């Protein structure tokens, strides 16, 4: 039963490689590629770990208290003092995704949804263009 | 009125500095001739001297307490310390007063002319009163004792903060300082409480009472803001006085703060009850009664004092809730008596529109969502007509 | 045209006013803040100190007493 | 014509002002959170500090 | 409003100061300040640490004097504050910095922050109604009377020619070099030195300024006198001893013609005033050398103007009426000239009001620099 293991390896992890993970807000929209049946490409915000690794030093903190990486809590601040917006762009994503999907597995629909879903995808176009505004967002 | 003393001469000293003065002449050691070498002669004078001593060391380790009292006590005190420090050593640097320590020296009785230069603080207090001076010279804070106008105190927080701007040049304690502003906040809160039992605050109209309030505010927020900027600058003489201490507790009570608090409560009585009062203005004999409870608040609000006024305002306050509280209950079970008595939609309707304001306090709010929703389908309804009637067109 | 010209330049000011004012407003939080830092750095320089000495005090006491 | 396209350029200035200032905001909000860190380690310092003091004195001397 | 214009000159070695429309300044006292050395242990001593001004000098031996400026710069700026903070003392002026606007001369091509700290430290500090800044040149040429010519000045630390055509400082002529009276005083410490005479302590170092000021001359021909044993003049030291120097004499303020001797590549005197001449308008050189105007103390050593027609001949084109004129008040003539410009009711809108100040800030300074 020891910890100083797993609080070092986490210390270790975060600094060897989550040292450029915390601050990944500028990149707010992401295309992709899903090798999967004609290897379609979705949309993804790049916040996927890091409210994880906030809730972890909260929790070091906290809870035990050690003399936790100053930098990295700092990091985690500013991924905090973002992080809502980020939690609204996933859901609303997702959401989008789902309406997508139920949209195009019914066929006749397209022909009135067409206007909203151009809508959509406008402000979409609108979203994804911009990365980063720190005043407009 | 700090005293001041006269320090005693020997009068043989006097009667042949006289004799010096009847002829054109300086007096001096060489005149007593073999009146010097009297070991009794120079037994009195070093007893004269030490009584000198005596006396300016009576008004040189004089202090004040810089935490309470008026400010205006402790700019006073520092011009009577230079005034007494000022004439005190005039009387020193006066010939006969030289003479007798140039006789103390010819007889070398050190102790005295060794006591008489450095035991008294004179030398040190000439230099911290000069020291003070620049920021003691000329301080305004009579202005805020001047007019009872709220602009005028507002410039005077102004003029007065512009005036404490000065502590660059004047080295004097930061400590000190800030039981200073808190003797200031004194003189704000007494200034305001004076010219505010002058207003008539509980007894004007809304009107007036806002104006007041307004000012009132502005003054806090003048204050507030200019004492940041002392602040700021208090910080930045304290990086180069880092060196010396860090006794600098930096806490701050001025005085006016549960006046503020208490105004703002005030306020919101006003404003509260004026609302619903003028809400009742749209009308069941409780009316004048409200206005009971409001009055009530205005005779046992005692005229705001601060002490009892939180002790037992609390109370006060408290009790014209519990009035509105039963005149809620009466008016909303009185109302929902002539809702429910209300034979047809369009008559509630009236009663709705009869209490538009009235449907805005919560407490009222909160029993009436049944009837709303019968309401609901009855637009509902008409609404449907009309999408009915219009979807038939105008040339059919 | 000229009057939303001026409404637009005025807009302008605000902000560049309001962009001097809180600048100034966290340079004043941050000086509070250095303060604060200062005062506990040279609380910990005094606990560091009073351990050091105190424990030579103990080490005086161990020769001493053994003495 | 020209006064609309000094309109465009007007709002552009107020765009870049807007940038800047919520860039300062944001940026001098995270420079508080540093200060805040700073506080809570010398915080947890003087702790360690006083107790690890504390200790020895008294249980050397008895 | 207020008051009377104060017309402070600032000096990396003697500050000079008065009220404006005097005649002479009546506040001179070196820019330097002492604390002592010592330990107090008799009671009645002398009271206050730091000391400035006479007292300063009075009490020499105990003191450990610094200087706050050097080559026109402000090093410190509390020794500064303490020490115009005793120009407003009972012993200088015995006013307050509340009712008078300051003129305030300073060196040119200074960093902005010398203008920039100094506003702050006369606008906050003194709180002073108007500062003005301004040149040492304009106003050593306002003292003599005449209006188009260069300025020649080498003050303690700094050392610099302005080509003035009717108030119009040409700011592309300015030729600057860092080599004045304190460095030569340095270099002369150093010679002493090497003559077996050794002074190094603070409060020594002006006892080499003291044979610097009376007892340094400037040869002629800098070689034909180099290679000859002079008479050897002996001096008197404030202790009573007797130091015969030799060559270290004329050498010593050999380094204003030739930096070489402390290892620099600049230039001498006469090459900043050929190089200021000749970086200026072609149509005015004959003009410029027909009037030259020498000003501060380092102007002061025996055979300096005519070493320095000598080598201003050996650069100057030939048959042109060459003219450099020394009047007799280069200790006094940017005070002069400071007395006479801020005793004109132009003043009024030369300078920086105390509301402008606060207003625009530094920049409303470098905008109405001149
Ligand atoms: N008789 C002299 N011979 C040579 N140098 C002198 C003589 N008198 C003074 N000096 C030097 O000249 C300097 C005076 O110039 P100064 O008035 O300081 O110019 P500024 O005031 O512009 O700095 C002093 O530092 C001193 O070293």
């Amino acid at each position: 039963l020891n910890t100083q293991e797993i609080f070092d390896d986490w210390a270790r992890k975060v600094q060897q490689r989550n040292l450029g993970v915390s601050g990944r807000i500028f990149t707010i929209e992401s295309t992709r590629v899903r090798g999967r049946t004609g290897n379609v490409l979705k949309l993804k915000v790049n916040f996927l770990p890091e409210i994880i690794t906030l809730s972890k030093e909260v929790r070091n903190l906290k809870w035990l208290g050690f003399r936790v990486p100053l930098a990295i809590v700092n990091k985690a601040h500013q991924a905090n003092q973002l992080y809502p917006f980020a939690i609204s762009l996933i859901e609303s994503v997702r959401t989008y995704e789902r309406t997508c999907e139920k949209v195009e597995e019914r066929n006749t629909i397209s022909l009135l949804v067409a206007g909203l879903k151009k809508e959509v995808q406008a402000l979409i176009a609108e979203g994804i263009a911009l990365v980063w505004e720190s005043y407009k967002l | 009125e700090i005293p001041e003393i006269s320090l005693p001469i020997h009068p043989m000293i006097t009667n042949v500095a006289k004799q010096c003065y009847e002829r054109g002449e300086k007096p001096k050691v060489t005149d007593f001739g073999d009146k010097v070498e009297d070991p009794t002669f120079l037994n009195q004078l070093q007893s004269g001297v030490n009584r000198w001593i005596r006396e300016i060391q009576k008004v040189t380790k004089l202090d004040r307490d810089p935490a309470s009292g008026t400010a205006l006590q402790e700019i006073s005190f520092w011009l009577n310390l230079e005034r007494a420090l000022y004439r005190i050593q005039e009387k020193r640097e006066s010939p006969e007063v030289l003479l007798t320590l140039d006789i103390l020296k010819h007889g070398k009785r050190f102790h005295a002319t060794v006591s008489f230069d450095t035991d008294t603080g004179l030398k040190q207090a000439l230099e911290t009163v000069n020291d003070y001076n620049p920021l003691m010279k000329d301080f305004p804070l009579n202005d805020l004792l001047s007019a009872t106008e709220l602009d005028k105190i507002r410039q005077a927080l102004v003029a007065i903060f512009t005036h404490l701007r000065k502590i660059r040049n004047t080295k004097y304690p930061i400590q000190r300082a800030l039981r200073l502003v808190e003797a200031i906040s004194r003189d704000l809160s007494s200034q305001l409480l004076k010219v505010l039992g002058t207003r008539k605050l509980m007894h004007v109209a809304y009107e007036e009472f806002e104006k007041v309030m307004v000012a009132c505010f502005e003054v806090f927020q003048t204050w507030d803001d200019e004492y940041e900027k002392l602040q700021v600058l208090l910080r930045d003489i304290v990086k180069r006085k880092r060196e010396e201490n860090l006794k600098m507790v930096w806490r701050i009570n001025p005085a006016h703060r549960k006046l503020q608090a208490r105004l703002d409560q005030m306020r919101k009585f006003r404003r509260q009850h004026e609302q619903l009062r003028a809400v009742i203005v749209r009308v069941a004999n409780a009316i004048e009664e409200v206005n009971l409870a409001y009055e009530n608040v205005k005779e046992v609000d005692g005229l705001d004092v601060s002490k009892e006024g939180t002790e037992a305002w609390e109370a006060a306050m408290k009790r014209y809730d519990e009035r509105i509280d039963r005149v809620e209950t009466r008016i909303t079970a009185r109302l929902r008596d002539q809702l429910g008595t209300a034979k047809n939609a369009n008559e509630m309707f009236r009663i709705f529109s009869r209490f538009n304001a009235l449907f805005v306090r919560p407490h009222i709010r909160g029993a009436i969502r049944e009837y709303q929703t019968q309401l609901i389908q009855r637009v509902k309804d008409d609404i449907e007509s009309l999408h009915d009637k219009f979807k038939v067109q105008y040339p059919q | 045209y000229e009057q939303m010209h001026k409404e637009l330049t005025d807009k302008l000011e605000h902000l560049e006013q309001e962009k001097h004012e809180l600048r100034r407003r966290f340079e004043n939080r941050e000086g509070e803040w250095e303060g604060r830092v200062s005062e506990l750095e040279t609380d910990v320089k005094q606990l560091q100190d009073e351990l050091e000495r105190q424990q030579l005090h103990l080490r005086e006491a161990d020769r001493e007493k053994t003495r | 014509r020209q006064y609309e396209q000094m309109h465009k350029e007007l709002t552009d200035k107020l765009e870049h002002l807007e940038q800047e200032k919520h860039e300062l905001r944001r940026r001098f909000e995270n420079r508080e959170g540093e200060w805040e860190g700073r506080v809570s380690e010398l915080e947890t310092d003087v702790k360690q500090l006083q107790d690890e003091l504390e200790r020895q004195q008294l249980h050397l001397r008895e | 409003i207020a008051n009377q214009p104060v017309v402070i000159d600032n000096g990396s070695g003697v500050i000079k100061a008065g009220f404006a429309g005097d005649q002479i300044p009546k506040y001179c006292f070196p820019n330097y300040v002492g604390r002592p050395k010592h330990v107090r242990v008799m009671a009645g001593a002398l009271e206050g640490d730091i000391f400035i001004g006479p007292k300063a000098e009075e009490h020499r031996g105990l003191l450990s004097i610094r200087y706050p400026m050097e080559h026109g710069i402000v090093k410190d700026w509390n020794d500064m504050e303490r020490i115009w903070q005793y120009v407003y003392s009972k012993d200088q002026l015995q006013t307050f910095s509340e009712e008078h606007p300051v003129l305030l001369t300073e060196a040119p091509l200074n960093p902005r922050k010398n203008r920039e700290r100094a506003a702050e430290v006369f606008f906050e500090t003194f709180n002073v109604p108007a500062l003005f800044i301004s040149m040492q040149a304009v106003l050593s040429l306002y003292a003599t009377g005449r209006t188009t010519g260069v300025v020649l000045d080498s003050g303690d630390g700094v050392t610099h020619a302005v080509p003035i055509y009717e108030g119009f400082a040409m700011p592309h002529s300015i030729m600057r070099i860092d080599i004045a009276g304190r460095d030569v005083s340095r270099f002369l410490r150093l010679y002493l030195r090497k003559e077996g005479y050794d002074f190094h302590s603070s409060s020594e170092f002006e006892i080499v300024k003291a044979i610097k000021e009376r007892a340094c001359y400037l040869s002629i021909n800098p070689q034909k006198d180099e290679t000859l044993e002079t008479e050897k003049a002996q001096y008197y030291l404030p202790d009573g001893s007797t130091i015969e120097i030799g060559p270290s004499r004329f050498r010593a303020p050999e380094l204003l013609f030739r930096p070489d001797l402390i290892g620099e590549e600049s230039e001498g005197i006469h090459e900043v005033l050929v190089f200021a001449i000749q970086k200026s308008d072609m149509d005015l050189r004959r003009t410029l050398f027909s009037n030259i105007v020498l000003s501060g103390g380092s102007t002061l050593f025996k055979g300096f103007g005519d070493r320095l027609l000598s080598e201003v001949k050996k650069l100057a084109p030939k048959d042109v009426k060459i003219r450099i004129s020394a009047p007799q008040e280069r200790l006094y003539s940017t005070w002069i000239g400071g007395s006479i410009l801020a005793s004109l009711d132009t003043f009024k809108k030369m300078w920086v009001s105390k509301k402008e100040y606060e207003e625009d800030g530094a920049r409303s300074i470098h905008r109405k620099t001149f």
